[PDB]
């Protein structure tokens, strides 16, 4: 068979997220580090490169039994899952991390929210001379959702990695429920929460009855 | 014939006693003392009386003689009928400008770039001992034969290329003596063939006491051959191909040797030799031949034979186009209208032959069918003589090209009958080192970039090639030892701006047609040959690059980008010293990443090259067609003024690193009216943010930066953006 | 000889012996073999061959169509104030790579016209690949049209012809057809009086070929004795349907369009069938002309 | 029988698209990797070759042979040179509409980087994409011969299945990080110079 499987999920923000964007020289008093927004709707967009590369750099610590000097040196548990540039059979690596374009806006404007991107203020104080240095950085608002989805494709090339990859990706989702996923994380941004990890086999003879009993 | 060589040597060694009487300051004329020099070196009495009795008062002391030829061989070879230096060829090019004079030195390998000026108007009397006695060394015991017909035609190009003639003059003052001797021997061969094909014997009356009869007789041919398919044969390389520079060097050197051998097969098929061929360049080559049926029918015979050769191994991927203008002794000041209307006659014959390509038997043999073909030599799409070089199916010419690319690094090139790439009918060409020379069999050997003779008595061709490192590590040789610099490789394709117009019209802009002669054009094209085919190995000497192709009006030089930019800087800043600022060159330099293919890269380099061409008369195009400056604006403002201020400003401080440079580049690139206000905010906000010690450096730099940023010209803005791009690429970690 | 069939492509790939280059016009072997192969998809090959081996019909290769007629430069025929060398020597470089002319001064061209060639239909080159393969950088050249230029083959307005020409709309006419190139749209117009009068075939006069030609083996000598032309090597592989092989054709050297003559000839359908191959390979070259001054 | 029918569709870009072209210059702060463009209008266009093999890289993953040979073509296999499909490009039909949604240029610049795994140093990119929900003209000429007339309706459940999978894969480049979800619409089946009725097909596609 050929089994493409779609992982419907709800990225709900808490401690609202900022992904970087155009640090091309913006206006004077305006936002210094603006968020990347989808140019049709101007809602915040969490692109798939942040998700895939962040889950790459976080599953580095989990499933690379050896220390990895670079993402080419990922093991053959992650090279088949996130792609690899120098491996023989692990190019085109089976996971299309689709984006999310701020799914709810009829809900988030039903709550009395002016704009979906707050402009939180920040500065820095040097320890010597204590000079201030202010900045206005853009973030998405707190209780947003994000209709995020994966595409895992099973081409009968594996035939044994049915659940050898979902214990990896589900615990990566747990990592992202703990770690920040995007932007100035160590100041406490991002903090996505993954809700309703709904897998559905959009192509293939396959059941989720052995899948969502682990993915909860 | 045997007497033909004697006439050639006797007319060619004219004014050799001028070098001697310039060396020692001797008596009445060069005419008597040159024959004394010839009597002192060796023994040939016919050549001796030829040098004895060439003058008007001297030829009566001879007698028929070989000297009544030798007089009229000289005066038509001269454009007109002491202690001065050689005037500039570019003194008669252009308009009334800075007048320069040459400096008398010999030629040496990768040593001298003798730029003319006014500081060499004083005269050198001691260097003749380094020249004339030098000849008295190397031409001490010179046997007068055809095997050494070659190296003596080398020798004047080594020795008398910077030595003038007619020192005590006022108007016509820039003829070098070596090319004058080449033209004099060519005219002697022309007179000898025209007078020995008509069977005339007594030259004492029809040449001497009635000089006007032959002097107004259309008895000369200005022949040419334009090669066709040259750039298509060079750029037959495609993307994803083995030979990056090996293939391209081999192809555009093999075409150069083909354009040399078309001459060297045209001349010995007649009685002629290298003195009759005036200029060989990028396929185009111009001659002086005689006018008879034994000239013309043999020309058309070898035209059809060589066309059968090119059709046999190429199938119309190359085409020789002959053409011969019939002309009298008219090109002596009528001199405006004497050159131009009949030099174009051979050019209109070139256009006539290049468009009525072949005859019925050849094309009837061409599309006669009779071939079952499955495999192709996908280099040239051909089928003939297919072999299986390195598990790919290529032809024999496209395998001898790989042998030629392996043997180009040698210094000599013999012509065999079955070894190497074919350059003519039963004439193949194979490279060879110096010590392997006298063992193998040959009939003509070339040497690349020499001035002394060598071993097998070679013809001294000139083709500037270089390999500092190989082509695959000009990426790795781009960073400095610190790691500062970006792993790039830049490709420059120069082009001389309208060398067709500088060749065809050129000097004819000046004067009333007084300088619209052939000798100045041959000397100018030999000067372009001597720069673009020898001297580029001097400007590329310490710098790390590879001159893939050079010559004529094109230089394709790949290499590392700092050395490529500095090599273009030094090439034009010594070209405008070489060419007095006239003939500005229009280079195009593109950055390309590591291991990107070259026919993908040569196409973009050519696109930037033609966008730099159409800018004005000249421009550099750097890293993209929107960075298009005059060279007079590029090296002076960016690479001398702005880049050093930018480098010193960021070296002698450590707050403003690369983020500030990136934001300055972006404000230089977007640049609406409001971005000048944003930059006036940016520099002033950083002005009070730097530390108090090195603060006024920032204050004078923002004062000096807002000068060119808001300069309202856009001639001082993209310059600064490119200066910052060059600095960022120089400090890349 | 009759009305001409306008074809606007917007995406063309036109040979030139290689893959990395592309022409603008297609030398009338491509359109002929497209009508021939399109007939074989219906089994209708025999009907077009019965038309083809008889001289009622004609053809003419492509030329630019921007609101009307463009024709070749008469190749080598601008006929020869011989001063002011900065102009009359300079303009020959800008009047040799011109190669396409307008009818409304094509008789002013022969008397001497400037003819700034407009930049209709710029040839583009776009790189392409093959993923997970060893050598993949094959550079597809692409002849991309400037939103009004068309190509207009000139032929006898036949219904067996027009079934083929209205199937070639969706068959594609160019190099990389199944990659989405050469798909034109067809809209037939009339001919002006100053063109269709001059579409002669036997006028013993100073005449110019309007398509890539090849004469009778008797006529070839008298063709070359007056001809000013080029050759331009009609070559390439042979596209059949019963091979499991790919054989080259027989290297037919045509007389490319713009071939001027005097005492015009009779062209032919020169078989360049591969040696011991089942069916013939037609390779049309018979010329529909244009009187230069007549 | 002789028949030529075409697959009219508007393609929709639910994310960006990176389909790379000929690189020119980094230009210090300029876009690093551009998308391929029409040279006349400088508009983002999916080339037809990108549309062709991307279906082939998905039909081979299901239909495995002879059906891929008859659907696309081959170098060998004498029956199946020119394998009964002709594509075209995708010329951005909604430029009249996209001035009314309100957007400056239809190409955005997704910024990106490369955090090193140990050095922890970034490495930024300016990846140019074509913006969301742009609808492109898409036409696919299937041609029907007499020999194919057995399994023509079978092959029409492969091209439809070839576009049901292309809405589950990226149809572009760098598409494992998004840049896909490319959804077809108005996926009809007209007929164009061929007397074979498309009423056996239009309820299966639409
Ligand atoms: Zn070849």
């Amino acid at each position: 068979t050929f089994a493409k499987i779609k992982f419907s999920a709800q990225i709900r923000l808490e401690t609202g997220l900022h992904i970087g964007g155009s640090d091309a020289f913006a206006a004077i008093g305006a936002i210094n580090s603006p968020v990347i927004k989808d140019p049709i709707t101007n809602l915040p967009i969490i692109p798939g490169s942040s998700l895939k590369g962040k889950m790459r750099t976080l599953l580095a610590k989990v499933y690379n039994e050896k220390v990895a000097e670079k993402p080419s040196d990922d093991s053959d548990i992650l090279s088949r899952l996130f792609g690899n540039s120098k491996d023989k059979r692990f190019k085109m690596g089976r996971l299309i991390f689709r984006d999310a374009f701020l799914s709810n806006a009829d809900e988030l404007d039903s709550l009395g929210v002016r704009s979906y991107t707050e402009v939180k203020f920040e500065n820095t104080i040097d320890r010597i001379t204590a000079e201030a240095n202010p900045r206005q950085i853009e973030r998405a608002i707190r209780n947003s959702t994000f209709d995020f989805e994966l595409i895992y494709e099973i081409t009968d090339e594996n035939e044994n990695q049915v659940e050898e990859d979902f214990k990896v990706i589900r615990d990566g989702l747990k990592l992202l429920e703990l770690d920040y996923l995007g932007g100035s994380g160590s100041r406490g941004y991002g903090k996505v929460a993954f809700e309703n990890l709904k897998a559905t086999t959009v192509f293939g003879n396959y059941d989720v009855k052995t899948l969502n009993e682990l993915l909860t | 014939k045997k007497e033909k060589i004697d006439l050639f040597y006797g007319a060619l060694l004219h004014n050799i006693g001028k070098v001697i009487q310039r060396a020692t300051g001797e008596r009445k004329k060069h005419a008597l003392v040159g024959a004394d020099w010839f009597d002192e070196i060796a023994d040939n009495q016919v050549i001796s009386d030829q040098i004895r009795y060439h003058m008007a008062n001297y030829q009566s002391d001879k007698l028929d003689h070989l000297a009544y030829i030798t007089y009229i061989a000289d005066n038509i070879a001269s454009g007109v009928d002491t202690y001065t230096n050689q005037a500039d060829i570019f003194n008669v090019f252009g308009a009334q400008t800075d007048k320069r004079y040459f400096k008398p030195t010999v030629l040496n390998l990768k040593s001298k770039p003798n730029f003319a000026s006014a500081t060499y108007e004083p005269f050198s009397k001691g260097d003749y001992a380094a020249i004339a006695t030098r000849i008295k060394n190397e031409l001490a015991e010179f046997e007068f034969n055809q095997v050494q017909i070659d190296s003596l035609l080398n020798l004047f190009e080594a020795t008398l290329s910077f030595v003038p003639s007619s020192t005590n003059t006022k108007e016509i003052a820039d003829i070098s003596l070596a090319d004058h001797s080449r033209l004099t021997a060519a005219f002697a061969l022309a007179i000898y063939d025209y007078l020995e094909d008509k069977g005339r014997h007594n030259y004492k009356e029809d040449l001497f006491t009635k000089v006007s009869a032959f002097y107004e007789e259309e008895a000369f041919l200005l022949a040419s051959f334009d090669l066709s398919g040259i750039q298509d044969f060079i750029y037959n390389i495609n993307i994803a191909t083995n030979g990056a520079a090996k293939q391209l060097k081999a192809r555009s050197l093999y075409l150069d040797f083909m354009s040399e051998y078309i001459a060297d097969s045209l001349l010995d098929k007649l009685g002629l030799n290298r003195a009759n061929m005036l200029y060989v360049g990028g396929g185009h080559a111009y001659f002086v031949l005689a006018n008879t049926e034994k000239t013309v029918e043999t020309l058309v015979q070898f035209e059809k034979d060589f066309n059968q050769f090119l059709l046999a191994n190429f199938q119309t991927r190359l085409y020789v186009a002959f053409g011969w203008g019939s002309f009298a002794a008219k090109d002596i000041m009528n001199s405006p209208e004497s050159y131009r209307q009949v030099y174009q006659k051979a050019s209109r014959m070139i256009s006539k032959k290049k468009i009525s390509r072949y005859d019925y038997q050849t094309l009837m043999l061409l599309n006669r069918g009779g071939k079952s073909s499955e495999r192709e030599c996908e280099i040239c799409h051909s089928v003939e003589n297919l072999v299986s070089y390195h598990d790919q199916k290529v032809c024999d010419i496209c395998r001898g090209l790989y042998q030629f690319s392996k043997e180009i690094a040698h210094d000599h090139f013999i012509i065999t009958e079955n070894e190497g790439l074919p350059i003519g009918p039963n004439a193949c060409l194979k490279g060879v080192a110096f010590e392997k020379l006298s063992q193998e069999a040959f009939s003509r050997v070339y040497v690349k970039n020499d001035y002394k003779a060598g071993t097998v008595k070679a013809t001294h061709v000139f083709v500037g090639d270089y390999q500092c490192d190989e082509i695959y590590n000009y990426a790795a040789l781009s960073k400095n030892e610190n790691g500062l610099g970006i792993k790039r490789l830049a490709v420059v394709r120069l082009d001389v701006d309208d060398l067709g117009a500088a060749f065809m019209a050129g000097f004819s802009q000046q004067g009333n047609g007084q300088y619209s002669t052939l000798s100045r054009s041959a000397t100018f094209s030999r000067s372009m040959s001597l720069f673009f085919k020898v001297y580029i190995n001097q400007f590329a000497s310490d710098k790390k690059l590879s001159i893939i192709y050079a010559g004529g009006d094109d230089v394709f030089a790949i290499g590392s980008w700092q050395d490529i930019i500095a090599f273009t800087v030094e090439l034009r800043e010594n070209f405008i010293k070489w060419t007095n600022g006239k003939l500005t060159l229009s280079a195009g330099i593109g950055l390309f990443a590591d291991k990107t293919p070259i026919s993908l890269m040569a196409h973009q380099t050519g696109e930037l090259e033609e966008a730099a061409k159409g800018n004005e008369k000249d421009s550099i195009s750097l890293f993209s067609s929107d960075y298009t400056f005059k060279f007079d604006r590029f090296i002076t403002n960016v690479y001398d003024d702005k880049l050093e201020q930018i480098r010193y400003f960021f070296n002698h401080q450590d707050e403003r690193g690369k983020n500030f440079i990136y934001k300055l580049i972006e404000l230089l690139r977007n640049h609406d009216r409001m971005n000048m206000a944003r930059l006036a905010y940016y520099l002033t906000r950083l002005e009070e943010l730097t530390r108090e010690t090195d603060r006024d450096k920032f204050k004078t730099f923002k004062n000096l930066f807002y000068s060119w940023y808001t300069n309202k010209n856009d001639k001082d803005r993209k310059e600064a953006e490119l200066a910052l791009l060059l600095y960022i690429y120089e400090i890349r970690k | 000889t009759y009305k001409l069939y306008i074809m606007t492509f917007q995406n063309a790939h036109f040979g030139s012996g290689t893959l990395d280059s592309s022409k603008l016009t297609f030398s009338a072997d491509r359109i002929f073999s497209a009508l021939v192969l399109e007939a074989l998809k219906m089994g209708k090959l025999d009907a077009f061959l019965a038309e083809a081996n008889q001289d009622k019909f004609t053809l003419t290769d492509a030329f630019p169509f921007q609101f009307g007629p463009f024709l070749p430069k008469p190749i080598g025929y601008p006929k020869h104030q011989s001063v002011d060398v900065k102009e009359v020597r300079r303009q020959a470089k800008l009047s040799k790579k011109l190669q396409f002319l307008a009818l409304e001064n094509v008789d002013d061209y022969l008397n001497g016209e400037l003819f700034e060639n407009e930049e209709h239909a710029v040839i583009d080159t776009v790189t392409k690949n093959q993923p997970h393969k060893d050598d993949n950088l094959y550079q597809v050249a692409t002849t991309r049209f400037s939103n009004d230029t068309s190509l207009y083959v000139i032929a006898n307005e036949s219904d067996l012809l027009n079934e083929l020409m209205s199937s070639l709309q969706y068959s594609g006419l160019g190099g990389k057809r199944s990659s989405g190139f050469g798909r034109f749209e067809l809209d037939i117009q009339n001919i002006p009086l100053e063109l269709s009068d001059r579409l002669t075939k036997n006028h013993s006069d100073k005449v110019m070929s309007l398509t890539t030609a090849l004469p009778v083996d008797a006529d070839l000598e008298e063709a070359m004795e007056d001809g000013h032309y080029l050759l331009t090597k009609s070559s390439g592989f042979a596209f059949s349907h019963a091979t499991n092989e790919n054989y080259r054709k027989q290297d037919l050297y045509k007389f490319a369009s713009g071939s001027t003559f005097s005492k015009t000839f009779e062209g032919q359908i020169v078989d360049v069938r591969p040696l011991d191959f089942p069916h013939a390979v037609l390779n049309y070259a018979k010329p529909l002309f244009f009187k230069l001054e007549v």
